[PDB]
């Protein structure tokens, strides 16, 4: 399974992009898909994750801003971003991953990323 | 950084298990001479290296694991894997470089944990005890310590000192 | 602790031999891949470890006896047993974990090493410097410190990094 | 060669021991025979020594208290030890070394040691 990300790019502060992350075969229901950024010389961090029946989680820093959405007819996640600052200039990175258990996560597919950057 | 597990809830022949699993690390390394019972290990670590730090996320993974409700019977089975796992940095850090001490050694190292704990070298300790004929109570505490000379310089870094006190 | 030690006073084929030495060190560890001479070595070491100062007695010693009066010859002779005996911490730990970067990796660890000596990690390194053709100058710097990062965290402990600047 | 120390005891403060280290075979001319000590939980320390032609070395902490002479004849160093101080409390030990230069000593025998304790 790849994941193919898009819709990065330039934007000004303030204004608002849209992600795509499409899937080349059909996601478990099991399957949560997650948006992830890492800006420069930055490990990794989490945005937002949806699972298959639609429930939405969100990092602090992006709460009330980005909104996750997923098409399961079409194997896609979108991450709509709006009031882009400069600290949300990164790569985003789609994953797939599932739980176990409660305490247990297995990331399954990772995506190669597209660039964000948000000018002043 | 502090790890520190305590669990008096073990059954007898939990204790009696992990008795066991400590006595083949015993038998598995170079062996050393020049009431209750207590066995175990007491490891120091280096926080600086790869090793150490791998290390410590095994420790805290273990500990966390052990921190799940219906988690007791287990305990004989995931102590199993954690120090007999080479393919894993506690397994394989308790392959190199285990020393068995006599008695007349081990004493001394259990104390000045046993103090340390109550009240910069990093020591990974794993501590099984029965206090008796009858049971009275079966302990297994288990911690990442950072404190004051246990070893009496006769003990190295990424070195591991066995308990065995009866 | 702190071990510094520059020579301006070798002959063109003491480089030129010395070249060499580090040349063979070269092809005999790992290659990776992802005006001034300058050839050499940058290793990071751990002095709360064993290894870390049987390594520092070795380069102490050597540099002691560096600084004697018509030990200039030999200097090419005694940096073949220094770096080539494995029996020894110094040529043992150049033979472990000796890491070929190219160019492009080395310059700025050879330049921040440059910066960090004009004015906690302990570094070891040994590096020597032609610049014509002609002659115009020759020198052996190598030396212990202590400092800020040179590695990229693209290096650990006991890990060497070769220079090789043309 | 075996080197054989004699003469260590209990005195008390302010008094006197003579220590003897006899050699069980002949030492080169070379050769430079030296009292250490050890003081329990220390490193062994320098205290005296002297080569086969009688030039006398001391370390300072004993330096006008103790006297170091040699018997060639008996293969035999003898250390004179006065005006005792608790703090010369130790195994003291003989050795024999030679020099190959000004830089490079080489230790080839040690002896087995005796006990000195200075009571107060």
């Amino acid at each position: 399974v790849q994941l193919q990300e898009s819709g990065g790019g330039l934007v000004q502060a303030g204004g608002s992009l849209r992600l795509s992350c499409a899937a080349s075969g059909t996601i478990s229901p099991r399957g949560v898909m997650g948006w992830y950024r890492q800006a420069p010389g930055k490990e990794r961090e989490f945005v937002a994750a949806i699972n298959y029946g639609g429930t939405t989680y969100y990092a602090d820093s992006v709460k009330g801003r980005f909104t996750i959405s997923r098409d399961n007819a079409k194997n896609t996640v979108y991450l709509q971003m709006n009031s882009l600052k400069p600290e949300d200039t990164a790569v985003y990175y789609c994953a797939v991953y599932y739980y176990i258990n409660s305490q247990r996560k297995v990331l399954l597919y990772w995506g190669q990323g597209t660039q964000v950057t948000v000018s002043s | 950084v502090n790890i520190e597990f305590e669990a008096y809830s073990l059954s007898d022949n939990d204790y009696d298990g992990i008795k066991k699993l400590l006595q083949q690390l015993f038998l598995k390394a170079p062996v050393n001479t020049a009431d209750v019972e207590v066995f175990g290990f007491i490891s120091l670590l280096n926080l600086t290296e790869r090793k150490g730090t791998q290390c410590v996320e095994q420790i805290q993974e273990l500990v966390l694991r052990f921190c799940e409700k219906n988690c007791e019977k287990s305990m004989v089975e995931q102590l199993d894997k954690f120090l007999n796992d080479t393919t894993k940095p506690v397994g394989l850090l308790l392959s190199e470089r285990f020393i068995n001490v006599p008695p007349q050694i081990a004493l001394p190292m259990y104390q000045q944990l046993q103090k340390e704990l109550a009240g910069g070298k990093c020591y990974f300790y794993l501590l099984i005890s029965k206090t008796f004929q009858v049971t009275a109570l079966v302990s297994l505490k288990a911690g990442l310590i950072q404190s004051r000379s246990t070893l009496s310089d006769f003990q190295g870094t990424f070195m591991t000192v066995g308990i065995a006190l009866s």
